[PDB]
Parts: structure tokens; C-alpha cells; sequence
RNA sequence: GUCCGACUUUAUGUCGCGCACUGGUUUUCAACCGGAUCUUUCCUUCUGGCUAACCUGUACUCCUUGUGGGUGCAGGCGAACC
């Protein structure tokens, strides 16, 4: 990635999937990026200002994309004990 | 899940509790159950049963938890243990009693494959009890020796 | 009768307790007719945080069993007469080093004399009166290991705060940090 | 599931499970105490006992064998361990 | 029978991480998994690992963070010679500038390129990268 | 310290490659390997050598009143070695 002066000689540092940390490939056409609009002391969406996580389409292939979302939106607060991480 | 010499993949056991120690609810005496077990082998019970009646009678859990040691070693720090293993026994008895019904009735084909496995397992066991020398070198097993053993 | 109940080159500190022993002997009913066979291998004591004290009496071993029938009584009446200072009845036992190949043959060596059994039993009887129920080890990404120890729910009135105190002692006899966790 | 603890899951789903399948195996069985209404000596028995256990004092099964557990001589009374 | 233990660890931990998850529970835990998951702990192929005592054998639960790719045992446990490490390193590695083919030497169970460093070599447990 | 590349028949003052040789390398650093030490933590130990070495104290102090420093003989350190 490093050329030895220390420019990067990488291209399009990819993207991982936020809730299993794999990258997410280039033609990864089942992934998806969901953003979460932050809200303010009386309830309005504050405009162009929000939280951004990458799914990986293996996890909503195989089912746990709902799940891995309501964990991920929980532990930064966004939802109120909607996943126990006791199953 | 083995089943050594068929088909089974059981694995029905009973789970040993995690605290080694004495149960807080025994009130019994280490040396009273000692004397127990040695009057239970003295009645001529082998350790298994001398266990299961110190489990159902008496609230003795197991006696590794309560003494210290186990039925068979308490047995023969006394001196009580017999010159052939349960188990061993056992099998050789199972082993004549099927030779019995073999001599009895010799169409059934099915119990002489039954005995050729319980042979097999005889000396398996054998072979074992043999290398940890509890039986002598020459111990074996054949034909009217397994009678005199189990009578 | 000093002199008597340490089997030991006498110290001035542990003089005191042999003097709380015979106080704790005064008393007829309950404290005598077993307290009499008793004997000590160097009591130690171990700094705790914040200015606290852990006394840590050292059993010969074979009186373990009388010490443990009377520990309770003998470990609130010594707290009432030591202040601050909290009193851990250990025991001591011989461990032995492995016989390196180069190193010369002894004898076998017992399985109870070695590093972990006499850890697990010193852990073991770091406390009577709660028991362990389960014992987890967790190793930290950094490189340090944590020995969580898991105690009875039921008898966690005895020890309410000396659990603190109960690690420092590990940690001074070993250095292998340990944190204490009761499960619901 | 995919973030799950296993270090410490649901009590519930700790009876859910079998045994020699838990965290650490623990048995489900237990001890009884058992009153038999001839005397007044309180009996130790095993729940999953494998024999006719009688009191030493009078010859009444106070259980039977069964395929499981214990199952008691219809006036028995007794407290769990 | 379970003959390697350290290949069912392995082979949980590879499951385990293929499907998505981020912790295992390996049962039998023996010294050489706990010296394993250490090494990989010590470069990061895993998380926060930890042992339960049954007083049978104990287990272990492995947490991960999706950082590892593949375990992998040597099932035959080759005498490496300090000249043959390289030639396992080319034929397990992917790539020169990173993978490790943890074995145990006498100086204990450590990755290929601490024990070059030792210049100590021994039997060749496993590959992690 | 040593100094060399831009200044060209030369250099230093200068522009620093951020020192082309050699050190303080306890500047915290960080490792990467060891060695000895304390664990209830032994690494085969003695038996005479040889006592190498000072826990020896005998005659004592060369020199600033200073344990820096010693001429030295019975105990007595043996991994410093036979
Ligand atoms: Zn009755």
C-alpha cells in the first residue's frame, strides 16, 4: 500500500462492512450504505448531518442485516434496549 | 457417541457437579460412610451397587466428594477388592450365559454373533486390566474357565 | 501460653495475637475444648489500598481442620479486638520445582505440592464461608491475564467488603490480578 | 446472533438446554427430604432414585423405580434440598 | 475419536469467522490453543478470548473482530529445520509481508518470524494470516 | 565531534542531505535478543584442590580528617575454575 518515501500508491481505500469489518467489494451488488439523520432537542432532522453504516451483502444474504443494524444503531445510541446482548 | 462394538451414537452420562468439596447440606461423618461402604462390601456388593445404595439411601453424593478416595480404592486400602474387576466380571458372565444359550439351541445365529462380540470385549478389557498388571501375566480367557470364574 | 500456639521464632507483632488468642480462650462454652491444639507458621501482613491491612495467619495444615470448624467465631471476634486490620486464615504447603532433565531424580512428585494446586487451594481457602462456583480466566488484549472467581449468591453477607482486601492478598502472593464477581 | 454472549446467556436459556451442554454441566437432579407417616426419622433420597428405598425403622418403600425420576409411595411427605 | 484438538479449535474459529460471527466456543482448550489464540491475540488476528474452568478440560470463548481470514493446523507436526522455514512460509503464506506459520519451538510456541529472530526453529503447528 | 553535497581555478559566513566517519547512547524512549537475582522458585552436589574472590580481622593504614585505596595472614564464597 506504502511506497518506501511514504506515498500511497493504493487506489479507492475500500469501504468495510460495519457490522462484521469485511470489505466491501467493488462490485458488492448486494451491499448497502444506510444513513440515520441525527435529531435535535425538538425533534427536527437536522439537514445534511447524520450517521452512516456500511451492511455487507453477505450478512443480508444470509439474514442478519436487521439484527447486526439494530445493535450497531444501539450501541451508538440511536434505539433504547432494542437488542440485548444476552440472547 | 462411540458405542465401541455397534452402531449408537448415544451420549446419555450423567454430568459430575463442579464443586469437588462436601455438599453444605451433609451432615454424615467421612469415617461413618468408610465404615459404611466397608460393611456394604462385606455383605458382598461390588463398588457400583455399594454406590448406588450410598446415593439413594443415604445422602451420600459420591464418595471421592465425601472421603477423599474412591469406592473401589477405599475397598482395597481394606483390602476388600476381588481378584477379578467389576466389569470384567460382569462380562464374563454375560459371555457364559450366552455360551449357555448357544449350547442350548444351536440354529440362533444372531446370539453367536453377539457372543463373538462380547468375546472380543472380554479381551479387550483384558489386555487392559493385563498391562496395568491387576491380573497376572498368564490371566486368559477359554472354555470352563469362565464358569469357574463366575461360580 | 504464649509460646505454645506459634511453632515459630517469636515476633513482636504476632505476640499480640497469640495475647487475642488466649482472650478469645477466656471465653468457656464455645471457644474452648477445641481452641487448645492450635499452632502458627508465621503470620504475614499485607498492605491493602486506602491505608487498610490484611493479616494473614499461616496454618501448619494439619490443624486446617480445626481451624476451619472454628474460623467464623475466631475471624469476628479478632475483627472486634484488631481494627482495620482483616484476618485471612491461609494455609501453607511445599511447592516444589519441576525436575529439570539436567537436575537429578528425587522422588515423584506430588501432583498437590505444584504451582497451580497450591494457588487453587490457596484461592479456595482465601475465604471459608462463601464457596467457589466458577472460576473464569480472561486474557487481555494488551498481554495480562484477569482470574475472575465466581461466588455463591447465598453466604455473601460474610464477606462484604473484604473481597478488595481478599485480592490484594493474591495479588502479594502471586501477582496475578483477580477480580471478584457474584453471579444473580 | 451474530454478537451474542455465551459468557453469561439467559438463565432461562440455561434450563432451556441439556445437560452436559450448559456453560459448565451441572446436573438438574437433587435431594429430598422424605417423612414417611409411620415415623418421625426424615429420610435422604435421590430424585432420580434406581432402588426401593425404605426407612431403616419400618419396611415402606417410600419410592420406586421409574424409567426417570423417583416416583413416591402416595403419602410420603417430603422438602427439596 | 478427536485426535488434534487444536484442529477442531482452528476449524471452530474458521466457521465461526466464514459465517460472520464474532465469537467461538472451542471445547477441549488445551496449553497449545491457549498459546494459539495468544499469539494471534499478540498480532491481532483476535479479540479477547477467555478460558472457563469445568474442572474437565475447560473451554474457551474466542471473540473476534472479523480481522482474521484463516487458521489452520500442520496436522503432521514436521520437524522444520531453520533452513526449511521458508519454504513453509511460501507454500502456507499468501504474501511476504505478513502471515505467520506459528510453531513450537523449545523456546516455546511462537510465530515464524520471532523464532528466525531466536534463531530457534522445531516442530510447525499451524498457519495464521 | 567529524564534516560532505549548492559557489563556479578554493574555502569559511551561507543553502542542509536533516551528519556521507565516530560517541553521550539511563534523553523519557520503544523494542530484539540474552545474564543474574527474590519468591514455600535450584542450576547434580560434594570431596580435596586454590582458595580465584573479601562475609574473614589479624600487624596495620599508603594518602585530604573521607570504606576512592591498599601490603595481608587461621576461619571462611567454590561455578572464576580443577
Ligand atoms: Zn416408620
Amino acid at each position: 500500500m506504502e511506497n518506501d518515501k511514504g506515498q500511497l500508491v493504493e487506489l479507492y481505500v475500500p469501504r468495510k462492512c460495519s457490522a462484521t469489518n469485511r470489505i466491501i467489494k467493488a462490485k458488492d451488488h448486494s451491499s448497502v450504505q444506510i444513513n440515520i439523520a441525527q435529531v435535535d432537542e425538538e425533534g427536527r432532522a437536522i439537514p445534511g448531518e447524520y450517521v452512516t453504516y456500511a451492511l455487507s451483502g453477505y450478512i443480508r444474504a444470509r439474514g442478519e442485516a436487521d439484527d447486526s443494524l439494530n445493535r450497531l444503531a444501539q450501541q451508538d445510541g440511536l434505539l433504547k434496549n432494542v437488542w440485548s446482548y444476552s440472547r | 457417541m462411540g458405542r465401541m462394538h455397534s452402531k449408537g451414537k448415544g451420549m446419555s452420562s450423567s454430568a459430575i457437579p463442579y464443586s469437588r468439596n462436601a455438599p453444605a447440606w451433609f451432615k454424615g461423618s467421612s469415617d461413618g460412610v468408610v465404615e459404611q461402604i466397608i460393611k456394604y462390601a462385606r455383605k458382598g456388593l461390588t463398588p457400583s451397587q455399594i454406590g448406588v445404595l450410598l446415593r439413594d439411601a443415604h445422602g451420600v453424593t459420591q464418595a471421592k466428594v465425601i472421603t477423599g478416595n474412591k469406592i473401589l480404592r477405599i475397598l482395597k486400602s481394606n483390602g476388600l477388592a476381588p481378584e477379578i474387576p467389576e466389569d470384567l466380571y460382569f462380562l464374563i458372565k454375560k459371555a457364559v450365559s450366552v455360551r449357555k444359550h448357544l449350547e442350548r439351541n444351536r440354529k440362533d445365529k444372531d446370539a453367536k454373533f453377539r457372543l463373538i462380540l462380547i468375546e472380543s470385549r472380554i479381551h479387550r478389557l483384558a489386555r487392559y486390566y493385563r498391562t496395568v498388571s491387576v491380573l497376572p501375566p498368564n490371566w486368559k480367557y477359554e472354555s470352563a474357565t469362565a464358569s469357574a470364574l463366575v461360580n | 501460653p504464649q509460646a505454645k500456639i506459634l511453632s515459630q521464632a517469636p515476633t513482636e507483632l504476632e505476640l499480640q495475637v497469640a495475647q487475642a488468642f488466649i482472650d478469645l480462650e477466656n471465653n468457656s462454652p464455645e471457644l474452648k475444648a477445641d481452641l487448645r491444639a492450635l499452632q502458627f507458621k508465621s503470620i504475614r501482613e499485607i498492605e491493602v489500598a486506602g491505608g487498610k491491612k490484611a493479616l494473614a495467619v499461616f496454618v501448619p495444615v494439619p490443624s486446617l481442620a480445626a481451624y476451619h470448624k472454628v474460623q467464623i467465631k475466631l475471624t469476628r471476634e479478632l475483627e472486634k479486638k484488631f481494627q482495620d486490620r482483616h484476618v485471612i486464615f491461609l494455609a501453607e504447603r511445599r511447592i516444589l520445582p519441576k525436575p529439570s532433565r539436567k537436575s537429578r531424580q528425587t522422588q515423584k512428585r506430588p501432583r498437590s505440592r505444584t504451582l497451580t494446586a497450591v494457588h487453587d487451594k490457596i484461592l479456595e481457602d482465601l475465604v471459608f464461608p462463601t464457596e467457589i462456583v466458577g472460576k473464569r480466566v480472561r486474557y487481555l488484549v494488551g498481554g495480562n491475564k484477569i482470574q475472575k472467581i465466581l461466588l455463591n449468591s447465598k453466604d455473601v453477607q460474610h464477606i462484604d467488603n473484604k473481597l478488595e482486601s481478599f485480592q490484594a492478598v493474591y495479588n502479594k502472593l502471586t501477582g496475578k490480578q483477580i477480580v471478584f464477581e457474584i453471579p444473580s | 446472533v451474530l454478537v451474542q454472549d455465551l459468557l453469561h446467556p439467559t438463565a432461562a436459556s440455561e434450563a432451556r438446554k441439556h445437560k452436559l451442554k450448559t456453560l459448565v454441566q451441572s446436573p438438574r437432579s437433587h435431594f429430598l427430604d422424605v417423612k414417611c407417616p409411620g415415623c418421625l426419622n426424615i429420610t435422604t433420597v435421590f430424585s432420580h432414585a434406581q432402588t426401593a428405598v425404605t426407612c431403616e425403622s419400618c419396611s415402606t418403600v417410600l419410592c420406586t423405580p421409574t424409567g426417570g425420576k423417583a416416583k413416591l409411595s402416595e403419602g410420603t411427605s417430603f422438602r427439596r434440598k | 475419536t478427536r485426535t488434534s484438538v487444536l484442529a477442531d479449535a482452528l476449524n471452530a474459529i474458521n466457521n465461526a469467522e466464514k459465517t460472520g460471527k464474532r465469537q467461538v466456543l472451542i471445547r477441549p482448550s488445551s496449553k497449545v490453543i491457549i498459546k494459539f489464540l495468544q499469539v494471534m491475540q499478540k498480532h491481532g488476528y483476535i479479540g479477547e478470548f477467555e478460558y472457563i474452568d469445568d474442572h474437565r478440560s475447560g473451554k474457551i470463548v474466542v471473540q473476534l473482530n472479523g480481522r482474521l481470514n484463516k487458521c489452520g493446523v500442520i496436522s503432521p507436526r514436521f520437524n522444520v529445520k531453520i533452513a526449511d522455514v521458508e519454504k513453509w512460509t511460501a507454500n502456507l503464506l499468501p504474501a511476504r509481508q505478513f502471515g505467520y506459520v506459528i510453531l513450537t519451538t523449545s523456546a516455546g510456541i511462537m510465530d515464524h518470524e520471532e523464532a528466525h529472530r531466536k534463531h530457534v526453529s522445531g516442530k510447525i503447528l499451524g498457519f495464521v494470516y
